[PDB]
């Protein structure tokens, strides 16, 4: 039965684990299919784009500080969206991408825009507004695979960029949110059962304040799995909450200029209802929309046909390997498609290609988003959406 | 530049009533 199964998972692993050394990479190692989930690197990063009215409520808060915790609510609270047992999405082709759209129930939408810019090292994008509220959010996913002995981890190297449009600072800028990620670990792989765990930092930072929160590992006898801590700070040395608990369970937020005060619940994730975000139907994908690529491997996981996925797994990577082969024999190099290379000093490597003036009418910056990509259903390519970036913001200009 | 055909209206929350 399923003890059979196990077995011969943990077998297989240990066949990989044998040929590595702690502190080299898995970037050559191919992991098997039955630690996999049913969804793209691509489509996970919107589970962390489930709890919308978190935003809203931030969006919303006059005072700096009570708006920095809002922000700091809305993205812990994703992390707990996240698969049972101990799986990881599928990694996405060079040039994948993955747009989805939520109805939220003020009558607005969200908009989400994603692609896999980069393979050597791996890198995604992406992209996220919703207009009618002025909210807009940039980052980019930078796993770098790291095995470690008893433990494997995705160090995480992206960062998020989060800005309310209509809040101005004083440089008469909007007012900016930088997000970091804290590493993906799974431990136990040596001697114990696998388990993933978060890790390390997580570092918040606003023009006024700033929060550093480690995910915490357990003890071998005190604390818990899945702990967090973290104090909110000004600039100025100045510690106004601790937060603390668990990013899975409840997190609770102490306000420490009263010190006989006790921790108050913050976050409580089993009594959340996430806003799943919606995709256009299957038979309006691209070939390289992540669903639809990945529609025969999924659909064999569904079924727990490993075999079968493992084949179909091979035949895209290998494809991609064969592409990778031409670029080189052609003297080019890949560029993607929705994302241009960011000025020299900046939070990320890529943002959007398209123009979209922070203080326009939302409207017309729906219809902007809107041109980038199919995004809702109906929405149709165009023979320009197959063209890099870099040829597009030359046009966007030209015609100027 | 467009990569995308767009739907014949714009939705927003000031025509929801419509759709
Ligand atoms: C506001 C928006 C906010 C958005 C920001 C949020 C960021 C992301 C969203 C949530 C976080 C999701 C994390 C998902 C898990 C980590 C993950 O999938 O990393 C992805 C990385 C990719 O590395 P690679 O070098 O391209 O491929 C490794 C190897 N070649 C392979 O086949 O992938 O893979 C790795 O880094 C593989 C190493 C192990 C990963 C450890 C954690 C997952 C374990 C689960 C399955 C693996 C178990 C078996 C491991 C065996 C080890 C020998």
């Amino acid at each position: 039965d399923i003890d059979e199964d196990d077995e011969s998972g943990h077998n297989i692993i240990l066949n990989i684990i044998s040929q590595l050394r702690p502190g080299c990479d898995l970037t050559r190692i191919t992991l098997p299919t039955f630690i996999l989930e049913k969804k793209s690197m691509l489509e996970r990063v919107t589970n962390q784009l489930q709890f919308p009215e978190f935003l809203l409520q931030a969006h919303s808060e006059k005072d700096p500080l009570k708006r920095f915790l809002y922000v700091m609510k809305w993205y812990l609270a994703g992390w707990h969206i996240a698969p049972k047992a101990v799986k990881k999405p599928l990694n996405p082709v060079l040039g994948e991408y993955f747009t989805a759209y939520w109805d939220l129930p003020n009558k607005q939408q969200a908009y989400y825009i994603s692609e896999q810019t980069s393979h050597h090292p791996p890198e995604c994008a992406y992209f996220y507004m919703i207009p009618e509220s002025s909210i807009r959010v940039d980052g980019v996913v930078i796993p770098k695979s790291r095995f470690l002995g008893n433990s494997s981890a995705a160090m995480m190297d992206g960062s998020t960029v989060l800005q309310f449009l209509d809040i101005k600072d004083g440089n008469g800028k909007p007012e900016k949110y930088v997000l970091t990620q804290p590493n993906v670990y799974v431990r136990g792989i040596l001697f114990g059962k696998m388990r993933i765990e978060l890790g390390d930092h997580m570092i918040i930072k606003s023009p006024n304040f700033q929060a550093d929160i480690e995910f915490k590992t357990k003890g071998y006898v005190f604390g818990t799995y899945d702990a967090i801590e973290g104090t909110v700070k000004d600039y100025d040395g100045n510690a106004y909450y601790e937060i603390s608990g668990k990013w899975n369970d409840v997190m609770y937020l102490k306000d420490l200029k009263q010190p006989r005060s006790s921790p108050k619940v913050f976050l409580d994730t089993h009594k959340e209802s996430p806003l799943r975000p919606k995709v256009r139907p299957l038979s309006e994908q691209g070939e390289y929309e992540s669903r639809k690529l990945w529609k025969k491997v999924t659909d064999a996981l569904a079924v727990r046909n490993h075999p079968v996925a493992t084949e179909e797994k091979f035949q895209i990577e290998d494809h991609q390997r064969q592409l990778a082969k031409k670029r080189i024999e052609d003297g080019v190099e890949f560029h993607p498609k929705l994302f241009r290379r960011s000025k020299p000093g900046e939070d990320l490597d890529y943002c959007i290609y398209k123009n979209i003036p922070v203080d326009e009418d939302p409207e017309k910056q729906i219809r902007s988003i809107l041109q980038i990509a199919p995004i809702l259903p109906g929405q149709q390519f165009t023979d320009k959406f197959f063209i890099p970036a870099f040829e597009k913001i030359k046009s966007q200009k030209k015609m100027i | 530049v467009a990569g995308a055909t767009l739907p014949e209206t714009i939705p927003t929350s000031k025509n929801y009533y419509l759709r």
